[PDB]
């Protein structure tokens, strides 16, 4: 039905890239 | 400290003359192509999007139940003597079936008789436009019995034992589905189960439900609920004039001079609830026929 | 009538110390030999108070933590808060069960005022602790002679009145009035000024009761001799005394960053009021009532207010301010930090800030040629040329001829930095020998000492006759030093390359020219001498006279000469020409004799090659002074003396038509007049001392600047910077860093600025239009409070766009901190397009589900309705409350990531002002981690489960993110050009309007 979204999987992949996107600007602040 | 009225070097409220025209005149220019450029997305946007289907539909899942008489707080309170009492009633319910006369619905080249009997679900072809503008079946005003409109009793539906019509939400391509054998709440109400969406109507206590005397459901042929024959919806741009199902009840043995509530609640398996909203499926309505 | 008391403690003092012994014995009642009876002690020290400065004032820990609490950015706030609380009674006393936005952000406002007042406050107590873990101030007892017996006591027991014997060494306990002295030489260095130790003589010498000898000061130590005195002045009834009291009782002033924040503020509300009336008008003119229009006016005004930019700012300051720790350039006020950027002209102290204050040997005069001595605090200077002989016979007469030598803990402590007991010239002498020619401790013990001959006030010589050293054979060593002109008269041999040769007035007068050039030079010359005595004329044994001089006198071999004077610190001149190079007008203002001043300024940078005075070019014409015109003198020596018969006017004259000014012998109390006169031009001075001179100098100046360990503790207190390293060119890192934080404060002002526009047009075309709120408060709280916190903090760390050590320092009146280019260009450009974009993502989600932009005109009536579940959308289809307002709070997170999406390009064209993004470059690594953090949360603000439930931030379908993009690249696009423009045409719109 088309009366349906896939909520989670993009609820997923949000989170996901949220916690790549802060690690990685960690890496960048934390130099080495 | 408030004198930038004037200067010596022409100023006017901070700065020259010459000066307020170019500032001006880049914001105007400015702005134009700002505004320019909104509307130049905003057209691309409107490019994207369909005429005969919403790209989302999501946020509409379980479809509402409202009523005619839209109440400030979905109560109805008045006085079975005063005329007055009862007016913004009445006005809102004639109003609303004012297209279902049948002098509104008499051109046969957008109106079909579907029948007296709830029959399966009609499907006109697709969506698109392939098609030219789809057909709506008829609902005359006589189905909802007792509580019909301006036929023979122009009631209003109050001189005690008022009326209250319900009416599903008018979804886009939905096609009701009402329940089947795990049957935990379908009440015996109407033998007529499998083309008609059931809404059965309740108190919402031991003491509301003990107030509420009986109740009269009107519909198509005799059961309450809604005829499959009338979905799914087409859109407004390729169907026009369309008139969904209603579904009368009656609350004859009320308790004068009390108010009690009453939850309407349509069952069925494309049917959702939600405890954050009240009308999500089901329907509710404070009653007190004070005299 | 304390408006008085001020002025009292502004003149001058004056004395009563030409008295004689049986006057003076008189006006006190003490006997001039056995001082009081002990009995009469404790009829003076319980009558006025213990001789001890009464404590400054103390000012408890809850002051502070108020003073930060009300402030002047935090009114604003907390005006915000108190419209809050008063817009939401409004709310509540008119509709049935309200919503709790309005507390919310009342609370919010409360706290955000609260933590910065925490921070601050926390921030400026560490600098106290640490202020407090240096000064550790012990007792120092005096030596009193009671009922006729010696009994040392603590300080504050002193009386007034009582006879006190000063030794070599200790300090000197209150002002004292000199009855007999044998040489004594008090360090008037923290009080008057004084480089040279001036010696205290009993005889009244001076009007002056600081130029007398006969009176010794509260604060100065006994360098050499000893001394006895009656007290005459104890406690806070000194002469330090008052000055310090008088630094206690001055104002602080307005700092210039303050009044910056203040003008920032003023036009804030300028804007959020003028927005707030001209809505309030248009509100009640389309169709909302009075009651609603109120509530409006006060949203419009409240909504325009930046709240997170208090913690930015905050934080913006302590970042420097913290890089200025590290480097010892310690503040103790939080915005002084940039103080030291906005100054054109520093007044400084020349003995302790810019000279050591250490008598140091500068040049020596050997084989009739100048040899000039490294003058360097860390010994990193020229090395003098030392192969010959006769520097090796000027080394023994010096390094032999000296009465003592340095102290029993001075062991580890460096050769400069250690204490020496005896005169200030000989503890040059030993430091000279000491890192030049080996060790003094065996040099001076293998020539075994005999007979020696101190200082004689008729027939002044100073000698000395030693043993002979290793197998030479001549068995005798008679050493002499002391003044050039008298040394140079008792000697006959003179000793050149290694070799004797006789006293021909050819080489003679090649001494004298020496001895006028090194004088002229600003230093103290003495001369050497040494004679060997012939043992076959002269026994080798015991053989030896003290009554009736038996030693030649005369006939002695002339070494060469010795001259000395404190030196300036190392990056002192280096410090002094980079302040001239950003336009800084550096001014000296000390208490020494104009003689060592002009050539400490000649020698420093405060008077260049070339520049004559009023007195310079008279001497070069052989005409009299009278006669020149001032106009032709560029630079002047302004005498403390004629300073006192000096009006306001003539200061002005004297500062204005003079670039290189030298103010000598200055009292503490002049400095205070030369600072206000220097303030009367409207310039932002600074004051670098180390005295309790300097203290008064130091307070009333836009920023002090006090030495770490060569500043007494008063001026050290009344100042507003300390340098604990003592290094003068924290001076020029200080100026560095406050022209960066001001540049770098207009950046982070203009970025949470420009997220103004933006926030507030959601809820104003909202009104307007009468549409579905576009954007809620919460979402706006994420963004001045959440997401762009990093980024308004990171632009802290920008680096410098061209060499600001090179541009003249800013006008107050002229350059201001946000002036009305930067509103021109957040508020008129870039945060129009900002809007825009956020816009375009509103009509973007509710078009795509199922209301179109045209259908949402007048669909607030009933979007806001929680009855009207039947509300049409331009297909038909139904909706209810709850499933509509799901679209509203879907629709109001991505205007909120929407913004995040334009800050990008914001932060990006706000990093750079002039120059290209790509000419400075993004190395900013705090920036780049503001930008992945600013993203990252706004993600997670979004898709954390449960957030349409706490927050009502639902999640967002992908393909919003990229609804910004474009006006995102547009407004990096527009910036770029706009400052590329500007880059290549610095003439006059692209100029004067946008640059801001
Ligand atoms: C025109 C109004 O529009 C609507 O409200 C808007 C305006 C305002 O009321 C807001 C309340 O806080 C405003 C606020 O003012 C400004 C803000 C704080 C401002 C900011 C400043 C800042 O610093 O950051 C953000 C931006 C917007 C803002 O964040 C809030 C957001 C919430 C609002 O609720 C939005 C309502 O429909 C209102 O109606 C009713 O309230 C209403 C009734 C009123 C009277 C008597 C009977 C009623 C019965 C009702 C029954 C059922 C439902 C409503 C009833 C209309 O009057
Ligand atoms: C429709 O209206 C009629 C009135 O003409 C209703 O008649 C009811 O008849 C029953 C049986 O005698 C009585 O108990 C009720 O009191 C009557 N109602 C009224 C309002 O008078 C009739 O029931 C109504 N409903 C239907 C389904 O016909
Ligand atoms: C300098 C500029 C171009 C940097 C642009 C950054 C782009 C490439 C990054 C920044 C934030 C990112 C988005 C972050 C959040 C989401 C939601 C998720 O459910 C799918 C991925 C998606 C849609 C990401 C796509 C890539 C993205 C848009
Ligand atoms: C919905 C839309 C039309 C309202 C947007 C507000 C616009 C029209 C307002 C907001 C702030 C205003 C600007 C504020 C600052 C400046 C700089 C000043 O020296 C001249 C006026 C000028 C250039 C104003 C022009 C009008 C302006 C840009
Ligand atoms: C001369 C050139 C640069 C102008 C071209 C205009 C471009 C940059 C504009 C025109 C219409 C815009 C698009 C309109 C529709 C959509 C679909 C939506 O779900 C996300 C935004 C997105 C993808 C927009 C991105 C930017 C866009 C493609
Ligand atoms: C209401 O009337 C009906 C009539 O059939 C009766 O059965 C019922 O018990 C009554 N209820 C009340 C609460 O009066
Ligand atoms: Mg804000
Ligand atoms: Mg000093
Ligand atoms: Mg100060």
């Amino acid at each position: 039905d088309p009366f349906y979204y896939d909520y989670e999987t993009v609820r997923n992949g949000g989170l996901i890239f949220a916690a790549l996107a802060f690690i990685v600007g960690l890496i960048i602040i934390l130099s080495k | 400290k408030k004198f930038i009225w004037n200067s010596e070097k022409k100023e006017f409220l901070g700065r020259t003359g010459g000066s307020w025209f170019k500032i001006l005149l880049f914001y105007v220019i400015f702005y134009g192509c700002l505004a320019g450029i909104f509307i130049g997305t905003i057209q691309v946007m409107l490019l994207t999007i369909s005429e005969f289907k919403p790209t989302y539909q999501d946020r509409v899942a379980p479809p509402g139940l409202t009523q005619i008489p839209q109440s400030q707080k979905t109560e109805i309170s008045f006085r079975p003597n005063d005329p007055q009492s009862y007016e913004s009633y009445v006005v809102s319910i004639v109003r609303f079936l004012e297209k279902y006369k049948d002098l509104a619905q008499k051109d046969d080249m957008i109106f079909e008789d579907c029948g007296n009997v709830p029959s399966e679900l009609k499907e006109r072809g697709e969506y698109n436009n392939e098609r030219g503008e789809r057909k709506v079946c008829r609902f005359r005003l006589e189905w909802l019995g007792n509580c019909s409109g301006l036929n023979d009793e122009t009631y209003g539906y109050k001189d005690g034992k008022p009326c209250v019509i319900i009416k599903l939400n008018r979804v886009l391509g939905f096609k009701p589905k009402p329940p089947k054998n795990e049957s935990l709440e379908t009440y015996p109400v109407m033998k007529y189960n499998p083309y008609v969406l059931p809404v059965h109507c309740t108190g919402k206590r031991d003491e509301d439900k003990e107030k509420v005397g009986t109740m009269e459901y009107f519909g198509l042929g005799g059961y309450p609920g809604f005829p499959l024959q009338y979905y799914p919806y087409y859109g407004k741009l390729l169907q026009p004039k369309y008139l969904q199902p209603l579904m009368a009840v009656q609350f004859t043995n009320l308790t004068m001079d009390t108010e009690i509530r009453i939850e309407c609640k349509a069952y069925g398996e494309n049917i959702g609830y939600s405890e954050k909203d009240r009308f999500q499926g089901r329907f509710d309505v404070k009653i007190e026929v004070k005299s | 009538k304390e408006r008085d008391m001020d002025e009292l403690k502004k003149e001058v003092s004056m004395d009563d110390h030409k008295l004689s012994l049986d006057e003076l014995h008189r006006k006190y009642g003490t006997d001039l030999s056995r001082g009081l009876t002990p009995a009469r002690a404790a009829e003076i020290l319980a009558r006025d108070g213990p001789n001890a400065l009464t404590p400054p004032p103390t000012t408890p820990e809850w002051v502070k933590f108020c003073r930060q609490l009300f402030g002047g950015f935090s009114m604003l706030l907390w005006i915000g808060a108190i419209l809050c609380f008063l817009a939401y009674g409004i709310q509540a006393a008119t509709e049935e069960e309200p919503q709790n936005d309005n507390l919310y952000l009342g609370v919010v406002l409360s706290a955000v005022v609260i933590i910065t007042g925490c921070f601050s406050y926390y921030q400026e107590a560490k600098s106290s602790k640490i202020m407090e873990s240096f000064k550790n101030m012990v007792p120092q007892q005096a030596l009193v002679i009671r009922n006729g017996e010696k009994m040392s006591i603590n300080a504050e027991e002193v009386v007034v009145g009582d006879l006190v014997e000063v030794k070599g060494g200790d300090r000197i306990p209150a002002d004292l009035r000199i009855i007999s002295a044998n040489g004594c030489k008090v360090d008037n260095s923290s009080l008057t000024g004084e480089s040279e130790p001036q010696t205290r003589s009993p005889d009244f010498t001076n009007e002056n009761p600081l130029e007398t000898r006969n009176i010794a000061f509260f604060s100065t130590n006994c360098v050499e001799g000893t001394a006895r005195g009656i007290v005459v002045y104890t406690g806070d009834r000194t002469v330090m005394g008052r000055i310090a009291t008088l630094a206690s009782g001055l104002e602080g002033g307005q700092t210039p960053i303050a009044a910056e924040i203040e003008h920032f503020i003023h036009i804030i509300t300028g804007v959020a009021v003028f927005l707030g009336v001209s809505f309030f008008i248009l509100s009640l003119i389309l169709e909302y009532t009075w009651l609603e229009a109120v509530i409006f006016l006060i949203g419009i005004i409240v909504a325009n207010v930046p709240e997170g930019l208090l913690a930015t700012v905050t934080v913006c300051l302590t970042l420097t301010a913290k890089r200025m720790a590290r480097k010892n350039c310690l503040v103790k006020n939080l915005e002084a930090v940039e103080t030291l950027g906005s100054t054109s002209t520093i007044c400084s102290d020349k003995t302790g800030t810019l000279t050591q204050n250490r008598m140091t040997v500068a040049h020596m005069w050997s084989d009739n040629q100048i040899h000039e001595a490294d003058t360097t605090e860390n010994q990193s200077g020229v090395s003098f040329d030392k192969t010959s002989a006769t520097w090796l016979a000027l080394s023994r007469i010096a390094g032999l001829c000296n009465r003592a030598v340095f102290q029993a803990n001075q062991e580890n402590l460096p050769i400069l930095k250690r204490a020496v007991a005896g005169d200030a010239s000989e503890s040059a002498l030993l430091k000279c020998i000491e890192l030049c020619c080996g060790s003094v401790k065996e040099m001076r013990e293998r020539y075994t000492k005999i007979v020696e001959i101190p200082f004689n006030s008729t027939n002044k010589y100073q000698l000395s006759i030693h043993k002979n050293p290793n197998t030479a054979e001549p068995r005798h060593l008679l050493v002499m030093k002391g003044a050039p002109e008298r040394i140079l008269d008792r000697c006959s041999s003179i000793l050149i390359h290694g070799k004797e040769q006789p006293l021909d007035e050819e080489l003679k007068d090649a001494f004298q020219n020496a001895y006028l050039e090194l004088g002229g030079l600003g230093e103290r010359v003495l001369g050497f001498c040494h004679l060997f005595l012939p043992d076959e004329q002269f026994p080798e044994g015991f053989q030896f006279d003290t009554d009736d001089v038996n030693f030649p006198l005369d006939n002695l071999c002339f070494v060469g000469l010795i001259s000395m004077i404190d030196p300036p610190r190392a990056a002192v001149p280096d410090a002094v020409g980079k302040c001239r190079s950003a336009g800084i007008k550096v001014i000296m203002v000390t208490g020494d004799h104009p003689i060592t001043a002009k050539a400490i300024a000649k020698g420093v940078g405060i008077i260049s090659e070339g520049n004559e005075t009023v007195e310079d070019i008279a001497a070069r014409l052989n005409i009299p002074v009278s006669q020149v015109n001032p106009r032709d003198a560029k630079a002047c020596v302004v005498h403390g003396s004629d300073l006192k018969d000096m009006t306001s006017e003539q200061l002005d004259d004297i500062l204005k038509y003079h670039t290189e000014i030298v103010f000598a012998r200055t009292s503490p109390q002049q400095k205070l007049i030369i600072v206000e006169g220097c303030q009367r031009q409207g310039a932002i001075v600074a004051v670098t001392g180390d005295g309790v001179n300097d203290s008064p100098a130091s307070k009333k100046a836009d920023i002090g600047v006090a030495m770490g360990i060569a500043g007494s503790d008063v001026s050290k207190q009344a100042a507003d910077m300390i340098l604990l390293d003592d290094n003068f060119a924290s001076i020029v890192t200080g100026v560095e860093e406050g022209r960066l934080i001001f540049d770098n404060l207009k950046k982070s002002i203009a970025y949470t600025l420009t997220s103004n526009i933006p926030e507030i047009t959601p809820f104003l075309i909202f009104i307007i239009a009468n549409i579905p709120l576009p954007l809620g408060t919460v979402t706006i709280l994420c963004i001045d409070l959440g997401t762009d916190m990093v980024p308004a903090i990171s632009l802290a760390y920008e680096q410098a766009e061209s060499d600001i050590m090179k541009r003249q320092p800013r006008n107050p009146k002229t350059d201001k901190l946000v002036n009305e280019q930067l509103i021109s260009m957040a508020y008129g450009q870039i945060g129009m397009i900002q809007a825009l974009g956020g816009f375009f993502t509103y009509f973007v989600i509710l078009a795509e589900n199922g209301f179109l932009p045209i259908h949402l005109l007048g669909l607030r009536v009933n979007w806001d309705d929680r009855w009207i579940n039947d509300v049409e959308d331009s297909y038909g289809q139904q909706w209810t409350y709850e499933q509509r307002k799901i679209v509203e709070f879907t629709c109001h997170t991505p205007f909120f990531v929407t913004i995040v999406v334009v800050q990008w390009a914001d932060l990006v064209i706000c990093k750079t002002r002039r120059n290209s993004v790509f000419q400075q470059g993004m190395k900013n690594k705090i920036l780049i981690f503001g930008l992945f953090e600013e993203t990252a949360l706004a993600a997670f603000l979004s898709y954390c489960p449960g957030m349409g439930v706490a927050l009502r931030m639902y999640p967002l379908k992908p393909t919003w993110w990229f609804c910004a993009f474009p006006y995102s690249l547009l407004i990096f696009v527009y910036d770029e050009v706009r400052k590329l423009i500007i880059r290549r045409r610095p003439g006059g719109w692209v100029e004067k309007e946008t640059y801001y």
